[PDB]
């Protein structure tokens, strides 16, 4: 009674579904064809706090399969820039998988499910405090999907990698790989 | 001018966490087993992907009235 969800009336509803934190979608554009912008490519698109907002965003932005080469989407917890130099990423790393063929992959669905696992809090457990964001890279020869973590320490990290492997529907032979962002971090094989 | 759906979104109250008993026929709730183990049930909300996908064809309006033009100007050369 007191609650009308979007499923009860999609025009006139009065409750919405919270996320466990605020999240920000970022977009990295290709270098400008005008020749005057190779160094200011990372754009903050929007910050959101609800499941409904996520879908209003997702339903009104280009899917991965429509992006130009050398574009990225980044979905990061509010306050974390999707750059290794952010204080919350500097000592961290990522689990990542490269899809060696851009055509044999429902990349839009895999990226969507990666974002849904992130915002739905099914990549890591409560108080693991590791997931900072997720990212998809569009490159000439490949797509890459990754989960950025706060540290490089450990069972918490390995389970995140296995959960990503599951979300991406990968068979056992296909390995998701962990790497530190910095050379020092990586200097100090972790695969699932 | 904001869509009716966006007006609703802006004025709606957050649910207090994961709720099981509020959905109409045919709509599944978030998996209660994922949330059984959560301690801070007022802060941490676990939603299975199947639950979240139910919204895909349901909330389709733009998150702001000028969103399309805003994104284009942000990204365009």
């Amino acid at each position: 009674g007191p609650h009308m969800t979007v499923f009860h009336d999609k025009e006139n509803f009065n409750v919405k579904h919270p996320l466990s934190c605020r999240w920000t979608l970022w977009f990295t554009k290709p270098a400008s064809g005008k020749g005057d912008n190779w160094n200011d490519l990372l754009k903050k698109v929007i910050t959101f706090e609800s499941v409904e907002e996520f879908w209003g965003i997702y339903n009104n932005i280009a899917p991965v399969s429509e992006l130009a080469v050398k574009s990225d989407y980044h979905l990061f917890k509010e306050g974390v820039r999707p750059e290794w130099e952010d204080p919350q990423n500097k000592h961290g790393g990522k689990w990542a998988y490269q899809f060696k063929d851009k055509r044999s992959v429902n990349i839009d669905e895999l990226w969507l499910h990666t974002m849904l696992a992130a915002i739905g809090e099914t990549l890591e457990d409560e108080e693991d405090g590791e997931v900072m964001g997720v990212v998809v890279n569009v490159r000439k020869g490949f797509y890459r999907i990754g989960v950025w973590t706060r540290t490089t320490e450990k069972e918490i990290l390995m389970n995140i990698g296995r959960r990503l492997k599951e979300v991406l529907k990968l068979p056992p032979n296909e390995m998701v790989e962990f790497s530190g962002h910095t050379e020092a971090a990586q200097a100090g094989r972790m695969v699932v | 001018q904001p869509s009716a759906a966006l007006q609703s979104l802006r004025s709606a109250r957050f649910l207090p966490g994961i709720v099981q008993d509020i959905y109409p026929p045919g709509i599944k709730s978030p998996n209660p087993a994922l949330n059984e183990a959560v301690q801070k049930k007022g802060r941490i909300f676990k939603y299975d992907v199947q639950f979240l996908l139910q919204f895909q064809n349901v909330f389709t309006e733009k998150p702001s009235p000028d969103f399309d033009q805003q994104v284009k100007a942000l990204i365009g050369d």
